């Protein structure tokens, strides 16, 4: 059904033409799946095949977001966002409720399908062009352009903002002590009431939503060992830590002292004014390694006083919204990895430790991808912005396997680290 | 004959206007030869004389090829191409013969001048305008304008393909099984029907096309069964590139080596083992195509080694999905590795090579995995599938590696295989400090300007030593110091460094580097029983560091 509803004119920043992005080659199953999807969406009037007159493009992918049964077509709108929305980050930008982070418990749920009923500006549709890749270039690429609002796109929820707000009010009214943020096809809901009360409160919103429109928060189900049931349930009541942790026992031999000093010297670049000198003095004598040398007098002053500056970090806690967040993860012990988000080096806004149970699927890539995904949500909730990721993985590698374990609707910007840092410790930061 | 098919809408790059080039006349026999074609091209409707209105010019070249019998012209729309909007990428890559299916009969149709049958958008025609003055320029109104897709123009290919895609659709469905492919002026049709049932269908396609407006004057299959598609030699069950000949000179240039490296690179597809390692290593100098680069004995021993291979024909088999895919890789040394992908053993599907260039000294394993990747990648690009890996690596050496390395990876389904060039980690730097072993506090440095360095050490039991070095770098010194430390030590040793850089390379565990020093160090590492490496800061560091550098400094 072609809706006679009026659309909002989408014009980007001049001096910036549409995305002409290369479509990554996909697996056979993945292609057929996209074809399936699109063919039905084409009937539905949502998308439309175009001609050569449309030179623009966007990457498409195939995900298994639900619980890994059906395929979700994921669109890499990263460029278009840049290309339009960074000027629609102001024009009709959704503001961030700075306490959502201070909140006790939050939940995330797909609200992507919502935008599908609503139509997309005629003179702009061209920019949504994507291509389904033919295997081995056998046949010409399959080209469609969106006619309605795009899922991945950041401009979509911006337009639907008006509609969404309205469709929220009844719940918002009867339920005041609940925050609701809309970053993309996801709605973040926060509460200070406990689990039981909260889940029933979520089901309420789900019901409410579903009542007030075919806006369908996709089905609740279980998975991992201690069985879950509905939505991605975060808990920012504990979103802070000090992963530093110095050796509370191993400070007896020369090497232990030697190694110690170096980490401390790196810490100097972050926490200013760390006294290492008095401690590094009882080393100078070129003494043998493994020699159990007991710690001196003035040397102990350099530890205990700077071991408490490690448990109380304050300086430029500031966050520049004019600048972007940069999160870099580094591979640590088998199951664990460690992330660090900063906007200007050493000035670390958030520092955490990820760790998936070593046994379930001891896969290297899964782990990272999983990390990034989480690391990202952590950002939105706290800042409403996706970080550029400095990835310790081969470009080509990632570009192959990421889409495999990608259960998210969004895709953050990324980069790849081709350099080994001394930064990796027993418990490391940046 | 003009095709009725719907023409796509074309505009000029925003705020731009079309070409206006009132060309310099030529009263030559060429000017008559022009109208000979035109006032016979308009008869076929390809072009049309337009009125003295606004239509602005585009230069006509009345030329003809070396005695081509049929004097044919051509308008060069160089400036028009500049003005016209952007279209979709036509040459989005070509299909690779490596992943095609076995076809009983294949046909190829000539779609040249079919561009000339497909029509051009009406609100655009005016831009392809051109005039041509004859005798005494007193008859300028010989102004024509294109109605179809102009040869050489920008839209021409992207539109044509689209129109053809459009056109073939009803036909592709009245008989789904038969597949068609198209590119430029070629039409590679193919199916598994008996020759007669097959050859009839072709004439059917031909009439269909001819029913729109396109033409195939070639009575049947005119292109000989062996095909030269993009150089490749195509036959019903095998593929290669028959013309694969590279001449032997004696005093060649960069210009000529580039073509060599390229023709050799081309051959890497089916011909197994081709190495362009030393062959390209030399081109690295600042480009000037006309500069002669004298060959090395290595570069000589590589070409002839390749010539050996390239002298004899070897073909490639086709893809059959029903069968699983498998790829095998093996090391050739000096960074060179080679792969082959097959289904039926020794039924070579395709081959290729990887080499870690420029970025020197790296682990053998990282290479193997970097290799797998290219393959993994290239497989999806072709078969949309990832292959089974047959590779010379002990499962335990891999386990330990990813469990050791910093960067993340994932090698899919793989299995072991034996071949003398086996990949393994020869040594491992000790995790914890060795107890009984001597502690070599080490330091190295150089006067960057003078290039004269001094490398050396000091030990827990005052075993000092400092050795001079000239025409070396500050880093070369840093490594020299370790090698030294290794030499003068026993079987197990503990070595400490001031340079973070120094540390890296050793931890990286490379092998067979062209760097003479690194090899020496490697060998020492392999010879050793245990080696604990430690790192402490360069300047403000003590632990002996507050003496080892005061020991290796002299000059400025
Ligand atoms: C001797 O020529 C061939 C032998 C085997 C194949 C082809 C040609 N193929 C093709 O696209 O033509 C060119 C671009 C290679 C198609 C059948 S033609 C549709 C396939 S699936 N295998």
């Amino acid at each position: 059904p072609i809706s006679p509803i009026e659309t909002v004119p989408v014009k980007l920043k001049p001096g910036m033409d549409g995305p002409k992005v290369k479509q990554w080659p996909l697996t056979e199953e993945k292609i057929k799946a996209l074809v399936e999807i699109c063919t039905e969406m084409e009937k539905e009037g949502k998308i439309s095949k175009i001609g050569p007159e449309n030179p623009y493009n966007t990457p498409v992918f195939a995900i298994k977001k639900k619980d890994s049964t059906k395929w979700r077509k994921l669109v890499d709108f990263r460029e278009l966002n840049k290309r339009t929305q960074d000027f629609w980050e102001v024009q009709l930008g959704i503001p961030h409720p700075a306490g959502l982070k201070k909140n006790k418990s939050v939940t995330v749920l797909d609200v992507g399908d919502a935008y599908f009923s609503v139509p997309l500006d005629e003179d702009f549709r061209k920019y949504t062009a994507f291509t389904i890749p033919s295997i081995n270039n056998e046949t010409p690429g399959i080209r469609y352009q969106y006619n309605v609002l795009p899922q991945g796109w950041k401009g979509s929820p911006a337009i639907f903002q008006s509609s969404m707000t309205k469709i929220l009010e009844p719940f918002k009214k009867q339920n005041p002590d609940i925050v609701i943020y809309q970053y993309m096809d996801d709605l973040y809901v926060g509460s200070d009431l406990e689990i039981g009360q909260h889940r029933t409160k979520i089901e309420e919103l789900r019901q409410h939503l579903l009542r007030w429109g075919l806006t369908t928060p996709d089905k609740k189900h279980q998975k991992e060992p201690p069985f879950l049931w509905m939505g991605y349930e975060l808990h920012p009541d504990k979103w802070t830590v000090q992963p530093i942790v110095l050796p509370e026992k191993d400070s007896w031999t020369v090497n232990d002292i030697q190694k110690l000093v170096g980490k401390l010297n790196w810490a100097s670049q972050i926490y200013p004014g760390i006294k290492v000198r008095q401690l590094s003095k009882l080393l100078r004598g070129t003494k043998a390694l493994t020699e159990v040398i007991p710690l001196t007098e003035e040397a102990e002053l350099e530890l205990a006083e700077n071991r408490e500056i490690l448990k109380e970090p304050v300086h430029g806690v500031y966050y520049d919204p004019s600048k972007d967040l940069i999160a870099e993860i580094q591979k640590q012990g088998q199951g664990q990895w460690t992330y660090q988000i900063y906007q200007e080096p050493f000035k670390n806004l958030k520092t955490g430790k990820y760790a998936r149970m070593r046994g379930a699927h001891t896969n290297d890539v899964k782990q990272l991808t999983e990390a990034v995904q989480k690391i990202t949500t952590e950002s939105i909730v706290i800042w409403g912005k996706t970080p550029k990721f400095k990835l310790p993985i081969q470009k080509e590698t990632w570009e192959t396997w990421w889409t495999e374990y990608w259960q998210a609707t969004w895709i953050p910007e990324w980069e790849f680290v081709n350099t080994p840092p001394l930064v990796k410790l027993w418990y490391q930061l940046e | 004959p003009i095709s009725p098919i719907e023409t796509v809408p074309v505009k000029l790059k925003p705020g731009m206007d079309g070409p206006k080039v009132k060309q310099w006349p030529l009263t030559e026999e060429k000017i008559k030869a022009l109208v000979e074609i035109c006032t016979e091209m308009e008869k076929e409707g390809k072009i049309s004389k337009i009125g003295p209105e606004n239509p602005y010019n585009t230069p006509v070249f009345a030329i003809k090829k070396k005695d081509s019998t049929k004097w044919r012209k051509l308008v060069d729309f160089r400036e028009l191409n500049k003005r016209t909007q952007d279209f979709w990428e036509v040459q989005l890559g070509i299909p690779h013969p490596a992943g095609l299916k076995k076809n009983k009969s294949v046909t190829v149709l000539d779609v040249g001048d079919a561009y000339f049958s497909v029509p051009l958008d009406e609100d655009f025609r005016k831009y392809t305008a051109f005039t041509i003055p004859s005798i005494n320029n007193e008859t300028p109104g010989i102004r024509y304008q294109y109605n179809v897709l102009p040869q050489g123009w920008k839209g021409s290919p992207a539109i044509f393909q689209s129109s053809m895609t459009k056109i073939l659709e009803p036909f592709k469905k009245q008989n789904p099984d038969i597949v068609i492919y198209q590119y430029m002026d070629d039409l590679y049709v193919g199916s598994d029907l008996e020759i007669g049932q097959h050859r009839t269908k072709i004439e059917e396609l031909r009439q269909h096309l001819l029913r729109w407006g396109l033409t195939t004057p070639d009575k049947k299959h005119q292109k000989e069964p062996p095909f030269l598609w993009m150089g490749y030699e195509l036959h019903p069950d095998k593929w290669t590139v028959q013309p694969i000949v590279l001449p032997e000179k004696d005093s060649w240039t960069v210009n000529d080596i580039q073509k060599l490296v390229g023709k050799l690179n081309w051959a890497s597809q089916i011909y197994p083992g081709i190495k362009v390692r030393q062959l390209s290593k030399l081109l690295r100098g600042t480009k000037a195509l006309t500069e002669v680069i004298p060959l090395t004995e290595e570069a000589e021993l590589e070409l002839a080694e390749n010539r050996e291979i390239l002298k004899e024909p070897v073909h490639g088999v086709y893809y059959d999905p029903s069968k699983d895919l498998i790829a095998e890789i093996q090391k050739q040394g000096q960074g060179q590795w080679t792969y082959q992908i097959y289904q039926e053993p020794f039924k070579n599907l395709k081959t290729g090579k990887y080499a870690r260039m420029r970025g020197a000294h790296t682990n053998d394993v990282k290479q193997l995995t970097e290799a797998v990747q290219k393959i993994t990648t290239e497989s999806i690009v072709i078969w949309g599938k990832t292959p089974k890996f047959k590779l010379p690596i002990q499962k335990e050496t891999w386990e330990t590696w990813w469990t050791e390395y910093w960067q993340a990876t994932w090698i899919p389904e793989w299995e072991f295989v034996n071949t003398p060039p086996l990949v393994k980690l020869w040594y491992q730097l000790e995790k914890e400090p060795i107890v009984g072993a001597e502690t070599f506090y080490v330091d190295g440095a150089a006067n960057r300007e003078t290039k004269l360095g001094k490398a050396g050490y000091v030990t827990n039991k005052g075993r000092q030593k400092v050795v001079p070095l000239t025409n070396t770098t500050n880093q070369k010194t840093e490594l020299q110091a370790i090698y030294l430390a290794l030499q003068d030590s026993g079987l197990e040793v503990n070595i400490v460094t001031d340079s973070q850089y120094a540390l890296g390379i050793i931890q990286a565990q490379p092998d067979k580097s062209e760097s003479e020093l690194v090899n020496q160090i490697i060998e020492q590492l392999i010879k050793k029983e245990k080696v604990y490496l430690a790192w402490v800061p360069a300047h403000k560091g003590i632990g002996g560091n507050e003496q080892v550098d005061k020991l290796v400094s002299a000059g400025i």
